């Protein structure tokens, strides 16, 4: 009989995956204080990490890995991919980005103008896309994006002005992965993505039809569930478009290059996060949302530390978590693509 | 990587190594405390044998 | 040395501190007339916790042993380690108690008090550094109980910085003998609750439903009922009798089960329990342990939450497995635990165990559900002195009404303030 | 030369003070009976040494030492002990009644009767000394004499001797070895106490050493022996720089120039790698470079944490046997680039090291082998408040209930001393959140 506890009322993954643990008659919810369990279904912020892996004869596990966030905020993100020998400022598939902060307030404001001009003067496309992890704006003039971060740190990459647009629609979209990393460090993909879609003409010329938000699109999108139920277009369907449209598959075209950028995102900060030698143990659930261009090369939009799961996709994914995550370590009485590496 | 300030001796040496530069009360007032406990204790043992007393 | 001064009070006090004198005196190798003859110096090392050294190598018992009757301690004296008890120390009258709280602590009791704290006097001058005191008794009777806590409160007085611990035997109408027990019970508790800094409260419903229920004996006798408590009393002193590191002294057994300053009374229990060759295994130690079947105040544990527990294993186990065994049991059924008391079970080890037994094991909890005990004689109590019945024995001695009142309100406080932990 | 005086305070201080002499007297060729052959100075001397063993006509060489404890029993195990021979009774303080878990009852009820006698034997050593450098004190966090005498000898020392420098050897509490439920209050009231008064402590979690002798020596069941033989091991490597010739961590002083730059923040943990158990008939001998790479296992630390997720403010390395500083560096440029080794803006990312030739010693038919080479590392990361932060969550638990207070209450303690301890520690707990966190 396994013991565990909830922190997060609010984890629609893990509300479920505690009602599947439930299921088994296996394990047993304690109040959310009592320091006797197995397994933490942590909080998100300010998660105590220093008070895991001291009570006597007790294995604890938790689904939060201690220092990810280096890898899920958007700064964070930016500066961990220049500064990291292993992704390097020369890395390929994550866009141009530039941490700016505030006047009211290291950063790379001179930095930023100074790319930005050598676009200016070469005729080439300078758009480029403020944003931050608390409200987005999208430009063309540099002064625009300076003056709206003044009025929290923020970051302005390079909007990718050429999309991969489906058809018919003409429409802008974005693939969420989930992939689950689990207390040996084994990465796991989930077989099922989603493209969260835009249901509006991508006018490269009003940001509905430039940002691909569930929540957006479901409130200022006129066209919501027109192509596919709740702007959600599952691999099958994406996979025939492709073959049917522009003779290749999901696979070759872009999943090779999502299981690469996953693996190297993951394996950079290895080091820093493993619980592999540590008096507990840690796993956790990322969803990564990347963007196609036209050319069909993918770009790393950002990784969400807390991510939510499609409502079809619910069942199937929280078994999984159930099955790889916690039943690996406390075992009872595939879905996943495991991306193999170098520990 | 810096060896700075190397000594050696028969039975040993030592030296540092540089990766990267950077970027009371008073007698009287203990005796004070201590007897203000001893007081404390005193009253409590007083009101006991108070209590016993009735 | 950190010597202990035992008391028996009464019939019931006497005849379960003879048993207990009989049952260490085995375990330490002190014979019935004094003299060791044992095999191992554990049972020396400790052995002036209870026993006095004297000349020719004698062990004589630091107990002192009371009565306002002499037939009881007549019988000890001439029952199997009769004559190991010191002869100045038997203090006893003539008149009785008459199973009356008013003679024990008022008029009968009051005229002999001042001899029995004569020899508890020179025994304690005679101790290196005595640490308290130790009284078996009853509480439905009248001398154990009346002049019991009478005693009690005078030695308080006179040792007010020592550590005073009690053996309660509690009444029960399945054992009974007089109906006015709950009286004298009800009188005696808010005596214990002012004056002792713990009491292993030991139901006479409790061991009376092991005999009958586990122990399968259809008509229990005294005999049998003082069996299951002999064994307890050995089991929950082992720690003061043997080298160990936990709760080896009476003031830090206090410090660890007692959170606050009235809440110091404990459910005990035993392992095993048998009705007897076969071997019991370390989970079968810890699964009986905590049974309710086996806790000796008749209290069911999952009606309340352990605010302390204290277990002791006794004999050659596997230490590892013991600590297994028990962080088992705790991280299987924490919702009994307090969780704003952390880490609130603690576990000893003794090698030596019991006469006629492998191993066992001794439960001691501080259970908010000891307040069930509580409820049970306040209810008979107030069956009672609704009608006033059978008062006059009591007013006869001098005691007025308005005392018993104040004993009712007082034990209903206590329930009550078991019950605001218990949320 | 200038000498210092060793302080045991409570069972575990005087436990682990009598394994620390027993590894003292076998590094220094000290018989049990005090004499030592190889010191031709008879009667006298100012070597290394001599900074923890005076030395009398007859040629007995003499801990600089005082032992303390409210309860005769343990110490009364070092008058009948191997090394009885090496102390006179003026060095061992016993009571009759101990402490009884309760630090208001160590501090106040039996401290006032007591200090005067323990500073007064205190004050016999220093006057042998010529030039006193101060005082290393071992005591426990959790039982009433480690916890409430220590504190008050903590502040009579800062009076009487208010030059000097002192240093704590403290055990932090584990309850699978622990005796009592009150031991976070005991830890937080003394930690209030003298958090002040101490220039440098090494908290030492019994949870660790108990987890150590368990993964690397294959005890199933650790006992104090056990435990206070790897403790005396780890004692050893932080105190054998005074006690042999050298020049980094030469003096008490030092160690506070060299870990503590922030005053409050003085709990350097320490790590220390190989732990081999001696039933291993061959054990393949671990590299300069295994071992400094085992210095950032939080298997290897004194205190379970994660300095990953932490700042550096300072780093010494103390290796003992056959080192030499190349194969250091090396070792250290290699874990430069894997290992999360973050210092904090105001310090230099830098490691102090520190060589002694001598092998390890270990004590005959102990548990642990004989290595070749051996190596402790002291570090004061903000990791280490994660220790702080357990402990003070265990102390809201019990006293928003106010259990177990009046033990304190009625020995003469305010309650307001609680809160006011606690609230010391929730600044303790801001400092090191400031220090080592963006
Ligand atoms: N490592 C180690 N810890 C010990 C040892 N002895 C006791 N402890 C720890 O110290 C704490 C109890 O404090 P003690 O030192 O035994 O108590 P004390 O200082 O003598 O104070 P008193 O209450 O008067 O007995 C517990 O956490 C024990 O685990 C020892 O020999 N080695
Ligand atoms: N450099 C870029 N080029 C083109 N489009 C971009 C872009 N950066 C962001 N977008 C668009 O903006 C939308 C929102 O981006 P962002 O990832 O900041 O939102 P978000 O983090 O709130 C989504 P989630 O809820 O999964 O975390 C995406 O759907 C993407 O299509
Ligand atoms: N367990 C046990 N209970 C007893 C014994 N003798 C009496 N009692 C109980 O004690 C109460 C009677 O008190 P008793 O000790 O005989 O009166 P006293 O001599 O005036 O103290 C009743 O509740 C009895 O059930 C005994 O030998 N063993
Ligand atoms: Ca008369
Ligand atoms: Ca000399
Ligand atoms: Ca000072
Ligand atoms: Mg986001
Ligand atoms: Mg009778
Ligand atoms: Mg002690």
């Amino acid at each position: 009989m396994y013991t565990f506890v909830v922190r997060d009322e609010n984890s629609s993954v893990y509300a479920e995956v505690s009602r599947l643990l439930l299921a088994t008659g296996q394990w047993k919810r304690l109040r959310k204080d009592n320091p006797r369990f197995n397994l933490m279904l942590g909080e998100r912020n300010r998660l105590p990490f220093g008070r895991l892996g001291h009570e006597p004869g007790l294995v604890q596990l938790v689904n939060y890995y201690r220092g990810a966030d280096k890898l899920c905020r958007k700064a964070s993100l930016v500066k961990l991919i220049k500064t990291s020998p292993e992704l390097s400022e020369s890395c390929t598939w994550f866009p141009e980005s530039y941490v700016i902060y505030p006047t009211n307030l290291t950063d790379e404001r001179e930095v930023f103008l100074a790319a930005y001009n050598r676009r200016r003067e070469g005729r080439e496309g300078n758009v480029w896309i403020a944003k931050s992890s608390a409200g987005i704006l999208i430009s063309s003039e540099a002064s625009e994006l300076l003056d709206f971060i003044d009025e929290q740190v923020h970051v302005i990459q390079k909007y990718l002005e050429k999309p991969l647009l489906l058809e018919p629609g003409h429409r802008k979209f974005d693939i969420r992965s989930w992939v689950l990393v689990d207390h040996l460090y084994n990465i796991y993909l989930y077989r099922e993505g989603v493209l969260r879609t835009s249901s509006e003409p991508y006018n490269s010329a009003d940001k509905t039809c430039h940002l691909t938000n569930h929540c957006i699109q479901k409130e200022y999108s006129k066209n919501y569930g027109r192509y596919e139920e709740g702007n959600e277009m599952f691999f099958e369907e994406f996979n025939q478009y492709l073959m049917d449209a522009l003779n290749t598959t999901l696979e070759n075209s872009i999943l090779l290059q999502i299981k690469h950028i996953i693996r190297s995102c993951l394996m950079c900060i290895e080091p820093a996060i493993s619980t592999k030698h540590l008096h507990y143990q840690s796993f956790q659930l990322f969803g990564f949302d990347f963007m196609v261009d036209e050319e069909l090369k993918v770009w790393l939009i950002e990784v969400n530390g807390a991510p939510a799961c499609a409502q079809k996709l619910y069942a199937e994914l929280c078994q999984g978590i159930v099955d790889v995550a916690i039943s690996s370590v406390f075992p009872l009485a595939s879905i996943f693509i495991k991306l193999h590496h170098h520990h | 990587m810096e060896v700075i300030e190397l000594n050696k001796c028969t039975s040993g040496q030592s030296f540092e190594v540089i990766l990267k530069p950077p970027s009371d009360p008073s007698l009287e007032e203990i005796q004070k405390k201590l007897e203000a406990a001893e007081e404390r204790r005193k009253y409590q043992e007083a009101e006991l044998l108070k209590h016993l007393a009735e | 040395m950190r010597e202990i001064v035992h008391i028996q009070a009464g019939q019931c006090g006497n005849q379960i501190g003879a048993k207990f004198w009989e049952v260490i005196s085995d375990e330490h190798g002190i014979d019935p007339t004094g003299s060791y003859h044992g095999d191992s110096d554990l049972q020396l090392e400790r052995i002036n916790v209870y026993y006095n050294e004297a000349t020719g190598n004698k062990y004589v018992p630091r107990a002192i042993l009371v009565d306002l009757e002499p037939g009881t301690m007549d019988s000890v004296r001439s029952g199997p380690f009769g004559q190991i008890f010191r002869p100045d120390n038997f203090v006893f009258g003539q008149s009785g108690a008459g199973n009356n709280w008013a003679k024990g602590h008022y008029t009968e009791g009051a005229e002999l008090v001042d001899s029995v704290l004569d020899v508890v006097r020179k025994e304690s001058e005679s101790c290196d550094c005595l640490q308290g005191f130790q009284l078996t008794h009853s509480l439905g009777g009248g001398t154990g109980s009346g002049m019991g806590t009478l005693l009690i409160s005078k030695i308080r007085e006179e040792y007010p910085d020592r550590i005073m611990n009690t053996f309660s035997v509690m009444p029960s109408p399945k054992v009974s003998d007089t109906v006015v027990e709950p009286y004298n019970a009800t009188l005696s508790v808010h005596q214990l609750v002012e004056n002792t800094d713990e009491t292993y409260c030991i139901d006479n419903e409790a061991l009376y439903d092991i005999c009958f229920r586990t122990l399968k004996l259809t008509t229990p006798t005294y005999g049998d009922l003082n069996h299951l408590v002999s064994a307890t009393m050995s089991g929950v002193t082992t720690c003061l009798r043997f080298p160990g590191q936990l709760n080896a002294d009476l003031r830090k057994l206090a410090v660890n089960m007692v959170p606050f300053p009235r809440l110091h009374f404990f459910m005990p229990g035993f392992a095993p329990l048998t009705s007897q060759y076969r071997a019991l295994t370390v989970p079968e130690l810890t699964q009986q342990m905590f049974d309710s079947k086996n806790m000796m105040a008749a209290c069911d544990p999952r009606h309340g939450r352990y605010l302390t527990v204290a277990a002791i294993f006794r004999g050659r186990m596997s230490m590892k497995e013991v600590d297994e065994q028990m962080l088992n049991v705790q991280n299987k059924n924490s919702s009994y635990f307090v969780e704003w008391i952390p880490n609130n079970v603690k576990t000893a080890v003794c090698d030596i165990p019991p006469r006629g037994l492998k191993m066992s094991a001794t439960f001691i909890g501080n259970s908010t559900a000891i307040q069930e005990l509580f409820k049970r004689i306040s209810e008979q109590f107030t069956a009672m002195f609704r009608r006033k019945a059978f008062l006059h024995w009591y007013t006869g001695e001098g005691m007025d009404e308005m005392e018993f009142t104040e004993a009712e309100s007082n034990m209903n406080d206590l329930v009550s303030e078991y019950q605001q932990y218990q949320d | 030369m200038r000498e210092c005086i060793s302080i045991h305070v409570g069972q575990a201080g005087v436990q682990i003070g009598n394994a620390c002499w027993e590894l003292y007297c076998l590094e220094h060729g000290i018989q049990p009976d005090g004499q030592m052959p190889s010191d031709k100075t008879i009667g006298g001397g100012d070597d290394s040494f001599n900074t923890f063993f005076s030395e009398t006509g007859a040629g007995k060489h003499v801990p600089r030492a005082v032992f303390v404890d409210l309860e005769p029993t343990v110490i009364d195990e070092v008058r009948t002990g191997t090394y009885r021979q090496l102390f006179h009774p003026e060095q061992l303080i016993t009571g009759k009644e101990d402490a009884a878990n309760n630090y208001a009852r160590g501090h106040y009820t039996i401290g006032k009767e007591i200090i005067d006698l323990v500073l007064d034997r205190i004050r016999k050593l220093a006057d042998q000394c010529t030039g006193l450098q101060g005082f290393l004190v071992f005591h426990s966090f959790g039982g009433g004499t480690g916890s409430g005498f220590t504190s008050l000898l903590m502040e009579r020392l800062s009076v009487d001797y208010g030059k000097k420098s002192k240093l704590e050897f403290s055990i932090y509490p584990a309850p699978q070895v622990s005796t009592a439920v009150v031991e976070p209050y005991n830890s937080i009231l003394t930690t209030h106490t003298t958090l002040e008064h101490s220039d440098c402590a090494f908290m030492v979690d019994n949870e660790a050493i108990y987890d150590i002798c368990r993964r690397n020596l294959d005890i199933e069941r650790p006992t104090y022996t056990n435990l206070n033989r790897l403790i005396s091991q780890i004692v050893s490597s932080i105190t054998a720089s005074l006690r042999f010739d050298g020049a980094l961590n030469v003096d008490l002083t030092e160690f506070q120039t060299n870990l503590v730059p922030y005053p409050r923040i003085h709990f350097p943990l320490a790590t220390y790698a190989p732990v081999i158990s001696a039933e291993k008939a061959y054990h393949e001998q671990l590299s300069v470079a295994e071992i400094t790479n085992a210095c950032f296992e939080p298997a290897n630390q004194m205190v379970k944490c994660d300095p990953r997720h932490g700042k550096y403010m300072a780093c010494c390395l103390l290796y003992r046997g056959d080192v030499v500083p190349k194969d250091v560096n090396a070792a250290i440029a290699t874990i430069k680039t894997k290992r999360s080794i973050q210092f904090v803006d105001w310090c230099p990312t830098g490691f102090k090291v520190g060589i002694n030739y001598q092998p390890p010693t270990v004590v005959p038919g102990g548990d642990l082998a004989k290595v070749q080479r051996a190596v402790c590392m002291l570090s004061n990361t903000t990791a280490i408040a994660e220790a702080w932060a357990r402990l003070d969550h265990k102390f809201d638990l019990m006293y928003a209930k106010r259990a177990f207070v009046h033990w304190y209450v009625g020995e003469g303690m305010e309650e307001g001393e609680f809160s006011e301890a606690r609230e010391d520690m929730a600044a303790l707990e801001k400092d090191y959140e400031e220090v080592g966190v963006d």
